[PDB]
RNA sequence: UGUGGACCCGCCCCUUGGGGUGUGUCCAAAGGGCUUUGCCCGCUUCCGGAUGGGCCCGCGUCCCAUCAGCUAGUUGGUGGGGUAAUGGCCCACCAAGGCGACGACGGGUAGCCGGUCUGAGAGGAUGGCCGGCCACAGGGGCACUGAGACACGGGCCCCACUCCUACGGGAGGCAGCAGUUAGGAAUCUUCCGCAAUGGGCGCAAGCCUGACGGAGCGACGCCGCUUGGAGGAAGAAGCCCUUCGGGGUGUAAACUCCUGAACCCGGGACGAAACCCCCGACGAGGGGACUGACGGUACCGGGGUAAUAGCGCCGGCCAACUCCGUGCCAGCAGCCGCGGUAAUACGGAGGGCGCGAGCGUUACCCGGAUUCACUGGGCGUAAAGGGCGUGUAGGCGGCCUGGGGCGUCCCAUGUGAAAGACCACGGCUCAACCGUGGGGGAGCGUGGGAUACGCUCAGGCUAGACGGUGGGAGAGGGUGGUGGAAUUCCCGGAGUAGCGGUGAAAUGCGCAGAUACCGGGAGGAACGCCGAUGGCGAAGGCAGCCACCUGGUCCACCCGUGACGCUGAGGCGCGAAAGCGUGGGGAGCAAACCGGAUUAGAUACCCGGGUAGUCCACGCCCUAAACGAUGCGCGCUAGGUCUCUGGGUCUCCUGGGGGCCGAAGCUAACGCGUUAAGCGCGCCGCCUGGGGAGUACGGCCGCAAGGCUGAAACUCAAAGGAAUUGACGGGGGCCCGCACAAGCGGUGGAGCAUGUGGU
RNA sequence: UGAAUACGUUCCCGGGCCUUGUACACACCGCCCGUCACGCCAUGGGAGCGGGCUCUACCCGAAGUCGCCGGGAGCCUACGGGCAGGCGCCGAGGGUAGGGCCCGUGACUGGGGCGAAGUCGUAACAAGGUAGCUGUACCGGAAGGUGCGGCUGGAUCUUUCU
RNA sequence: UAGUA
RNA sequence: AUUGAAAUC
């Protein structure tokens, strides 16, 4: 049926970015929109925007890459190196402010859903809340 | 396995077993000798290797190995056992301790005197 | 006598049996000492406090499902008893209930915790000592007394055991401290003291305390310290090497000065100020005296002797090499492995390395082992995808809005004993040890709050799923029917000597006329060409042609429902071949079997025959290289090419299937690569070195054969996967050489020469 | 002085290049499987004999608490009652009959692991000399061989052993 | 035939 | 004796 929408998305982005595509549709939800803002705000993507495709709501996603590169294999470095579900339908992961992960001594995100709303780790830490630990990007 | 599966079945603990029933753990056990055959080994080796069968205070009757140069052991000798495989002698999982009971020390032994069980000498000493 | 308290009844408040209250009934007591009329130790009733405890509840608490069904006080009721008190705790009567895959019942094992050890952590293992809770006091019942017990040094009965016994009967219980014995690899003194702390009785003095405070024995553990310090040769002797020059032990000894562990003398503790007495008032406060087991010890001063070193190791891993000895012997060995006359691996030497009052060994625990993988693993060929479906429980679940606030997050607060661990600062000359203070924490109760995510409830959507209509291909399945080619048999014609069979043969069949040929008939099984790299099915599997009955599936239209979904333990059903039962049938083929061959033999391969069986009906079995060795579903990620079946606007485009090649990526590799072995989510099933073994036991199923589930002892240091270079093949292709063929001359036979074997 | 013969490369021996399959690497004089025999070890089945736990039925039942009596039948009484004693229920445990179950011994008997140089073959690895494996079914000193169906995890377009 | 590259 | 052996004289 489509068991995890959030993961599907996290993956559509993993997959597209690895053949250096410019854009990617994902079928649209509010919670999906949210994660994308944090993604955009921390400059892992250029951004997103709604659309309609065959009568139906998608969110186009504008990926972003490094500069073309030197020697044999000139493929760019990649702005999103690592994106990964953590809470999952078959095993939900919840953490309190005291146990929030510090992805990659600082250089990394951990998107994280709380009662104050969807938030990065430092956001959440400073707001002092924890929650369902959605995923991590670096 | 899926987590649900792990929740249903768990992982199973690994329990490896004793390489040595000198029963009750016991770092040593008392024997009375029974037979003092001589055994040929295996694999790529040859030599006449000294052995005893031993009735144990465990109720066990087992083949143990007499280390060192010469020995003083026979049908009623009465030994201590420490366990220690031989390797060339399949089914030989224990050692006789030289220097306790009717097992002799080892005469004229100068180097590894503590094993072999042989008191310090008095030559220029 | 009734401050009061108990109980029945009533009323009030409170809310399970808590307070209060009114009548009625019921219930107290003990005396002793004096510094004797005024104190002290006591007594009785009540409410309270403090401390200790009883019972109830939520959650947590090992292994086996080869233990799957358990239960008659059993589950609940009414009323009794019983208790300090709830309750099938016990009893009478009524009812038919309770528990279990979230593992009841059964079997094994175990006192639990603070903590200890290990680990980076998660976790694993553990519960000695010290502290907390439990249980037990030779084994099994029971009660009495009492605030408390169903009582280790109280009682009763039964059992076992030991002792006394006048044979009737009695006595007894170290799992208190010592100590004896027995088992055992192993575990101490029948010690000093009540001086200190604590406990019990006493108004006190005091009496009791193997609690305790000490001493004794164990290097059993941790810490401290000694066996000397500074001089001292181009270097003694001895012992080891030696290319005979020399090298090593080695500043090491000798010997020169120095200090002075041990030992002798002198002095000598803290731990102990209370209770008690005297002043005061039996208070507060003041004063005073008694008391040391450790002990003549610690510590101080004086004197003063150069005064103990062992164990393991030196092949690699792992720090340290040479000579002799020994020859797959004697022996070593944690693992790989050393030893067969030159051994750094064995045994001794010298020397060296490591620890040092220790050093080795065995056992057990965590580790390394991400080798049960939550953190943190896997399944095409390495161990591993269930033979396929159907679907039960369970796990999981699209887009939008709203309510609730169970999951989840945050803040306060309670709990989290002391000891331990940790950081400080002290005290024994240091430390070990010890003390004082500090700092933390999950988990759980309580109050308050958040609502993104998960849950739930209400309503909505249409992208998932399902239906409608119209169209399609198909060896998908079941039933009946029917067609022609071939073999075998029977009848007829014609016709003659063999046929068949092999590498070669023989058995065999044939003059009762076979083989080969023409006609006719009977019967069973299987369907040539079409035919494919094809098609259908969930698998197994499905193939002449016709008809009937019936399943799945694809497309187009975008019409209907409105998440109706995915997976699926167990259950049920299907499941090739062989096999089994009853009854048919039987042409060809053929285990077994009977013969012919071949061979060193030939229970085989080759030949001639041949029963079961192969086919049909009904019923069983339930397995497989049941193979894509690849579970099912969904979403995402270049292309090219061939092909089956649809549709369109028909160079081609858009589906659905079947193949090959290959982007990215993956993989030990070989390979996979929109038909994933990619990137991801959900669910199931499975693995955890090899042999023993798909064996044993057990349970279930089967008429049987047998199937499913499925170990251990013991043993090995491997068993494996893919690729590499070789070598090899009674594998392939291509080449060459007096290699064979084509030739010419010879050895092998004779006599002798020479060399060798042997005698 | 002075020949004969060579078509040709299928065969035998030695060899060169490419490719293939391999369980060989002491490299085919390679590896390797099963019976039989010898020794060591652990183990399954097992008639009887022995010992323990245990469930069900009936019967006997100490101590003790509780219930009833407690009499013209004993003792105390203030006549209310109390005590001695007797009856009962339950009850440690015991007995008989029946089952289920563990331990021990076990005559007789099945295979298994391991052990420097024993015996018969030659199944497997090269097309392993009849491709191999495989479920099943008969058969045979042995390894195996046949039948039926399946899979590629098969190469090819005179006769055994070391 | 056993040990031995 | 033969190679270190087992076998074998
Ligand atoms: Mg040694
Ligand atoms: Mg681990
Ligand atoms: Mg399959
Ligand atoms: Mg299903
Ligand atoms: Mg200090
Ligand atoms: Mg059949
Ligand atoms: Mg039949
Ligand atoms: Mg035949
Ligand atoms: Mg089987
Ligand atoms: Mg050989
Ligand atoms: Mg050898």
């Amino acid at each position: 049926m489509l068991t995890d929408p959030i993961a599907d998305m996290l993956t559509r982005i993993r997959n597209a970015t690895r053949v250096y595509k410019e854009s990617t549709d994902v079928p649209a939800s509010r919670f999906k929109e949210e994660i994308l803002r944090i993604l955009a705000r921390e400059g892992f993507i250029k951004g997103y925007e709604r659309v309609d495709v065959d009568g139906k709501p998608y969110l186009r996603v504008y990926l972003k890459y490094g500069p073309r590169r030197q020697g044999p294999d000139p493929r760019p470095e990649q702005v999103i190196h690592h994106i990964r579900r953590i809470s999952k339908p078959g095993r939900r992961v919840y953490v309190g402010v005291k146990e929030i992960p510090r992805v990659r001594r600082g250089l990394g995100i951990a998107i994280l859903s709380t009662s104050k709303g969807v938030l990065t780790d430092r956001e959440a830490r400073k707001l002092g809340v924890g929650g369902e630990l959605i995923c991590e990007v670096w | 396995p899926t987590i649900n599966q792990l929740v249903r079945k768990g992982r199973e603990k690994v329990r490896k077993k004793s390489k040595v029933p000198a029963l009750k753990g016991a770092p040593f056990r008392r024997g009375v000798c029974t037979v003092v055959r001589t055994v040929t080994p295996k694999k790529p080796n040859s030599a006449l290797r000294k052995v005893a069968k031993v009735r144990l205070t465990s109720g066990y009757e087992v083949t143990a190995y007499i280390p060192g140069e010469g020995h003083n052991l026979q049908e009623h000798s009465v030994v201590l056992i420490r366990g220690g495989r031989v390797k060339d002698l399949p089914g030989v999982r224990y050692h006789i301790v030289r220097g306790v009971y009717d097992a002799a020390g080892v005469k004229d032994r100068k180097k590894s005197r503590s094993k072999y069980g042989t008191k310090k000498p008095k030559e220029a000493a």
